[PDB]
């Protein structure tokens, strides 16, 4: 064979023409939403948005958006009296050469795992309306993550997951406390919505005050048969001892008359999803248009509108899903 | 050796007390020198702002040197002024301009970049012989993200004098473009230029974005803690703060607090105008997704 | 005085004790490791090999010895159905008697230098692994040789310092061409490296191909001040008329705009020697430990490691210096 | 004049069918004698490696002679009764021998030899009195590398019988071993063997080894490629080729097949285990060097 060269060699003042910036670069490299919004193209981030996760209003986003851009680019003065410099840092900047760079990792998901806590204790103290908009805040926020690997990519899928359970069931329980209680049929229709509270996923020491919320709202309806079993429940999780108390003294009062006053619409021993806007349950095989990026379910009729949990997009569209990590684009 | 190096050294780190100070100390050992040292002295209150010095000191009878910095002044100080100025300044140069005034290439360049008009800048440059005439050039090209041509103009600085305070400053930002293994050479460079004279603000954030560009923020954030300290109005330290802050998990209420601060750092840095400009452009992207 | 005897006259059946060997005879006579290795003493080869030239690894050995060995003796029946003779076939054969003998001389030193030209071929064609096996092992076999005068240990050491050169250049060769070209800072690493190449003293032919290389190399990284001198040694070397064309288009190119566009380790005025396991130059006055056989330079972080151009050597250790003659035992 | 000197000629330079066949064709005039043809004709069976033939025809009705013939040969046929025989062989020497039966001294010091066992095989010559035991001394002395006993045993035949053709052999034999001006002299004696009778192994390869001693590889290689083309097993062809081939320059791969070559030369040459023990002292003193 041979070796390693057995190419073509080529055939006033004017001010140069300018270089591609390294926010263009930017979003050459790269296909995260985060990392447009660092470079300043917000048209390209919310498109991006829209095709992957289904935003259409984008108002929502304003803070998130802004403070994104302003922490994108460093700034030192060169020369005395002139224009300051700017620097882009690259997350890849021990190899980003001219032309490879992708910007600085700013949002760390563990940061947002972190503030679930604050939602949290929010939510035990019971402040909803303010873990609401904190909820709501970690689940814009995904999906201007950039993660490395497989399994981050499911940590905040499974954060998403979360908030919209909290944002969900507190929706329900505020909507709950808004309505009257003066009929009978007021009061069923309250229990109903307690019970629905029941199905949302949370965390036990939360679920064990749902329940204490749903036992005595069926107990006064004498509901005991259903009222019952919210009580088992609530004592099989382990509550504080004076909770546990009270429930076992109201459970062998539901079983010395264990009969349902009235019918509710609840199934006990069928699986449903609450329509995030209208509070009804959806049964688990018939109709539902969800949300793309969270996963709330909506009853049909709503399939186009915004979604109530996230605030920004739209129920029903079809998306490419979640883009979180350069994996995703193999 | 250069009488003059301390005063010059002094006034492109920054350091323009220092360099007033030090001016004013100095024996008129020529009419050349004396000249040169009255231009740094004026350009040094230039940069502190105190416009009036320079423009109720350099009289009509003074130097043409000194006369290219009262131009500087003048528009710095006029915002009325600044298109008349400028205008004037374009039937100057096509008519004949001293090219060996080097003085006077780099104050029309310094009111062309502040003019948004690089081309005008570097084309009046172009006609000069001098190692700041070199190093703007450098700084031009920089911004305008040719890293190459500011490579070829930094290695012509390299060759004249390897050791000048602008050739080190030239590489240091030269440097901080590249990026990569480059990046801890311009801190030195930095740290160098601190540790024999003083840590100025601008060193303070030289050094700062070299840590920055490294993803050490940490590190940065005592350079950027003393830059506070000295001036709580220098504009860069609070462009640089927000950056850090929200690389620290710190709450948005840190980077709006910076952000109000930088509304009242009485220096004209972009930040605040490119900042409104993307709130306005996000306003109208809205309403081009959802005509409301 | 007087004549030539003006001594002490001395004072069953039991079998025989042995005599001596005839190849212990041989190590009694002999300090030359390939005289040990015929004898089947294998050890006091090891070890004359080790004081010697700095032996310490004796893997890579075992084909020669082994071989070696096999070459020692001959053999021929005597009575039928006995076990055969053998024959011990010395050099000195004409006066060895039974005390003196030395053996025969197997491996002559031009028995390599021929092997040198299928070396060279190899090389020329591209097939640089196999150049290098066949390189190591003339290197390895010279001090197997039996050689009677000062000009041919001259030319056994020349023999050396030529399989060291090729070995050292086909590592840097062979290993810039596993390496990446992605980065900038990559391939400045890569010029590095065939501009080091460079300075191997091969034969012109040879040279001519790596200034070649290196000439392609550092014009596509715009550093057309070094390329020009590449080009005018490749020039002076006298290459085929359609390599001088293409040469004389690239210089007057490089002289046209002769400025380097960045700094690499690459002193062109300043003698050194290539460190033969990490690459890097080591300029004339700086501290080094070499191969006590083979001149092999190495930076000092590897004294007393295997080298990598002999592959049985100790980087650095003090030792007699290769003994292939009579010569050196005055 | 002896009748049967064509046929222990034939048999002592390795021309063993011509034996067989002269053997067959004799004519009895005697009994002695009679049996004096029948050893060498069951010798000449065992040199082919045609033990069945001794071992069937040999009856125990058979005369002592062949008795100590058909001793060898259930020694070199069964393996596994190898150290029994010795032993027994051990107590016979022991507790009496007929001193005149040079056959079975010649037989149990065949078997001795085998049994790696000089000691036991010179005491049992000595106690004989003819010229193959002189001659199997010279050989044995000269391997226990006594070239000064062998000259004096070769003395004795010299003295003897100087045309005999144990003698001349044993001359070559210890000339081979002598070196220098006598490496010519064997030559000639082999020579003269081969073209009064016929050139076989044996001697194709005694004139190769004296050839090769003088460093006369090219004059070898005839020799030894005749050698080849009659028989492609025996040993000592193979491993002289060996040793021409590396002096010829050939290369390690004709080493390397005659090498191979010789692992099915179905002769018991100890050349392949002596290799095979070097093989693993060399392996051992490389783990000495470096303990992995």
């Amino acid at each position: 064979g041979g070796w390693d060269v057995e190419e073509l060699p080529p055939e006033f003042f004017v001010p140069p023409t300018k270089g591609t910036s390294p926010t263009q670069i930017w979003c050459n490299n790269s296909q995260l939403p985060v990392d447009h919004i660092l470079a300043g193209s917000f048209e390209t981030a919310m498109r991006l948005l829209h095709d992957q996760v289904g935003v259409i209003q984008f108002g929502p986003y304003k803070q998130l958006f802004l403070q994104t851009y302003a922490r994108g680019r460093t700034t030192y003065q060169a020369l005395p009296c002139l224009p300051s410099m700017y620097g882009y840092p690259n997350r890849n900047w021990k190899d980003a050469g001219l032309k490879n760079g992708v910007p600085a990792v700013g949002l760390k998901l563990n940061d947002l795992i972190q503030r679930l806590q604050l939602c949290y204790q929010l939510t035990t103290v019971g402040k909803f309306e303010e873990a609401v908009e904190k909820f709501r805040s970690i689940l814009l926020s995904v999906p201007l993550l950039v993660v490395d690997n497989k399994q981050e990519i499911a940590e905040a899928q499974q954060l998403i997951t979360i908030c919209r359970e909290y944002i969900v069931g507190l929706s329900v329980e505020t909507e709950r406390k808004k309505l009257p209680k003066e009929t009978l049929e007021q009061q069923k229709r309250i229990c109903e919505m307690a019970a629905y509270f029941t199905h949302s996923n949370l965390q036990p020491v939360h679920m064990i005050l749902v329940l204490r919320t749903a036992l005595n709202l069926f107990f006064k309806l004498k509901n005991f048969k259903t009222a019952a079993t919210f009580a088992r429940r609530l004592l099989e999780l382990g509550p504080k001892p004076e909770v546990a108390q009270q429930t076992r003294k109201i459970l062998s009062a539901c079983e010395k008359n264990p009969t349902d006053a009235y019918q509710l619409n609840y199934d006990m021993h069928n699986p449903f999803d609450i329509c995030a806007a209208s509070y009804r349950p959806i049964y688990r095989g018939k109709p539902v248009e969800k949300c793309p990026l969270s996963g709330a379910c909506y009853s049909p009729e709503f399939k186009g509108q915004i979604c109530r949990v996230t605030t920004v997009t739209e129920i029903g569209k079809d998306v490419i899903g979640l883009r979180i990590s350069p994996l995703q684009f193999r | 050796v250069d009488e003059l190096f301390d005063v010059k050294n002094a006034f492109y780190i920054g350091s323009y007390q220092q360099c007033i100070n030090e001016a004013q100390r100095v024996k008129l050992s020529s009419p050349e020198r004396d000249v040169e040292r009255d231009v740094f002295l004026y350009r040094a209150y230039l940069a502190q702002r105190k416009f009036g010095v320079v423009l109720d000191e350099i009289k009509p009878s003074s130097a043409p040197e000194l006369q290219a910095v009262r131009m500087f002044a003048d528009y710095l100080a006029h915002e009325s002024r600044r298109d008349s100025i400028v205008a004037e300044l374009d039937r100057e140069m096509s008519r004949s301009v001293d090219v060996t005034n080097t003085t006077f290439l780099l104050m029309a360049a310094s009111i062309y970049l502040h003019d948004q008009n690089p081309d005008a800048a570097l084309r009046a440059l172009h006609q000069g012989d001098s190692l700041e005439c070199t190093a703007m050039t450098v700084q031009i090209l920089l911004k305008l993200d040719r890293l190459d041509l500011a490579r070829k103009e930094l290695k012509r600085m390299q060759d004249l004098d390897e050791d000048a305070t602008l050739t080190q400053l030239a590489t240091a930002w030269v440097s901080l473009a590249t990026g990569g293994e480059k990046l801890q050479d311009a801190y030195y460079i930095f740290q160098e230029m601190a540790d024999k004279c003083s840590p100025t603000l601008l060193l303070l954030n030289g050094q700062a974005a070299c840590h920055m560009a490294q993803g050490r923020w940490e590190a940065a954030e005592g350079l950027l803690q003393e830059a506070l300290d000295k001036d709580s109005g220098y504009p860069e330290t609070l462009v640089n703060l927000i950056v850090l802050s929200q690389h620290l998990g710190k709450p948005p209420e840190v980077t709006n607090r910076y952000l109000s601060q930088l509304k009242d750092a009485h220096r004209s840095h972009p930040f605040i105008k490119e900042y409104q400009a993307k709130e306005n452009d996000f306003d109208r992207l809205v309403l081009q997704y959802a005509p409301s």
